[PDB]
């Protein structure tokens, strides 16, 4: 099976500027390489086909060029409908391969998140589990750390996180992690702690309660 | 290397 | 132009079948390769099976599902269709009936809007719905954050508004998390100025309606 190898898996852009996209192959594929778009909720779009095949109907700022094993995808000027994410396929050999992607961002200024701590509900607590939020809101670059801590330990695990698309605003991110104990495992700790480490941030923040306060 | 048939 | 409508896709429990059909217009079917390729939540394009034309003889198939599906075409119908045996949850995608762009070629043009088929043995669950009360710490004359916990319930979707709908600006709702009970969660949350919190209401109107299932839970500083 052949390997498509996308970088950068995250290319930051501003409208007007260059985009270069990488597609490397594990082996030697000829010309047989295609570039797909595709935005939110919606099927995917092809941009051009074996041979660097410009298709019909696409806009001349896209482009496809290279063989072998190393091909690009240049946009000359972004758009600001060219914001997605972009995939590569080789129709070579079967099994068809497709690289895992490139998301094409807006470019912003560093924005530092603001953190909020959440205990569980008595309610949920009622019912046999304790789920503790942490919302990171409005913050870029896109990468962000959440460390759990409960009475200073360092929690692995028993977290999930979720992250909302750009804001069509401000073109930020926001992020919610969620830590889930038994009631059981809650009730024998007092200190609730979320440590966020972003580039905005000179040094990382941390939101905290205690058990059982107001 | 071209280990495929579409038009049979 | 060209059209391809996928259907029989839905829930289906690990072990079972299901039988994807695809009509298509606006090209003559029987002169072109056809190919499924599957996009499961949050991941990227994964190719599935292809079949020649005209007959569709001749038949291609990832290691993924080589012997659990089949790919078939009725040429005097303009349908493709993907026979799916023994699933299982990692078959959880939606599926894309796609075009070969040449003769020659399985490299797609045209894709269809998709069909979602979810593989799991959970039943149908609504939401227990908890309130993520704004801090007593909140800034005075800053910004407060608050918001609701929906948890557990089956299948997806569930929809959130805020106030029925008379508050949008400052709302943050998640992605819907896959938890390993099999049940989904997901938190919706707003900013709101933290001197409102004494006076204003805020309502957060969860609708699951696989479950009939329709909760507004009013949002409040915790007492104490």
């Amino acid at each position: 099976d052949i390997v498509l190898t996308q970088s950068p898996a995250t290319l930051s852009l501003s409208p007007g500027e260059r985009a270069t996209l990488s597609c490397m192959t594990s082996t030697d594929i000829d010309d047989d390489m295609n570039w797909y778009q595709q935005k939110p909720g919606q099927a995917p779009r092809l941009l051009i086909s074996e041979g660097n095949t410009l298709r019909p109907g696409v806009p001349a700022r896209f482009s496809g060029s290279g063989s072998g094993t190393d091909f690009t995808l240049t946009i000359s000027s972004l758009e600001p409908e060219d914001f997605a994410v972009y995939y590569c396929l080789q129709s070579f050999n079967v099994p068809l391969t497709f690289g895992q992607g490139t998301k094409v961002e807006i470019k912003r200024t560093v924005a530092a998140p603001s953190v909020f701590i959440f205990p569980p509900s008595d309610s949920q607590l009622k019912s046999g589990t304790a789920s503790v939020v942490c919302l990171l809101n409005n913050f870029y670059p896109r990468e962000a750390k959440v460390q759990w801590k409960v009475d200073n330990a360092l929690q692995s695990g028993n977290s999930q996180e979720s992250v909302t698309e750009q804001d069509s605003k401000d073109s930020t991110y926001s992020l919610s992690s969620t830590l889930t104990l038994s009631k059981a495992d809650y009730e024998k700790h007092k200190v609730y702690a979320c440590e966020v480490t972003h580039q905005g941030l000179s040094s990382p923040v941390t939101k905290s309660f205690n058990r059982g306060e107001c | 290397k071209g280990n495929y048939v579409v038009t049979s | 132009e060209v059209q391809l409508v996928e259907s029989g896709g839905g829930l289906v429990q690990p072990g079972g079948s299901l039988r994807l059909s695809c009509v298509t217009s606006g090209f003559t079917f029987r002169k072109f390769g056809m190919s499924w390729v599957r996009q499961a939540p949050g991941k990227g394009l994964e190719w599935v099976a292809s079949i020649s034309t005209p007959r569709g003889s001749t038949t291609y198939y990832s290691d993924s599902v080589k012997g659990r599906f089949t790919i078939s075409r009725d040429n005097s119908k303009n349908t493709l269709y993907l026979q799916m045996n023994s699933l299982r949850a990692e078959d959880t995608a939606v599926y894309y009936c796609t075009r070969g762009y040449s003769s020659t070629s399985y490299a797609m043009d045209y894709w269809g809007q998709g069909t979602l088929v979810t593989v799991s043995s959970a039943s149908t669950k609504g939401p227990s719905v908890f309130p993520l009360a704004p801090s007593s710490k909140s800034t005075s004359g800053g910004t407060a954050a608050l918001g609701c916990l929906v948890k557990d319930y089956f299948p997806e979707p569930v929809t959130v508004s805020w106030n029925s709908g008379a508050l949008t600006s400052g709302v943050h709702t998640f992605p819907a998390v896959l938890q390993s009970s099999g049940l989904y969660s997901l938190s919706s949350v707003v900013t709101v100025p933290s001197s409102s919190l004494g006076t204003q209401t805020y309502i957060c109107n969860v609708n699951h309606k696989p479950s009939n299932t329709k909760v507004d839970k009013k949002v409040e500083p915790k007492s104490c």
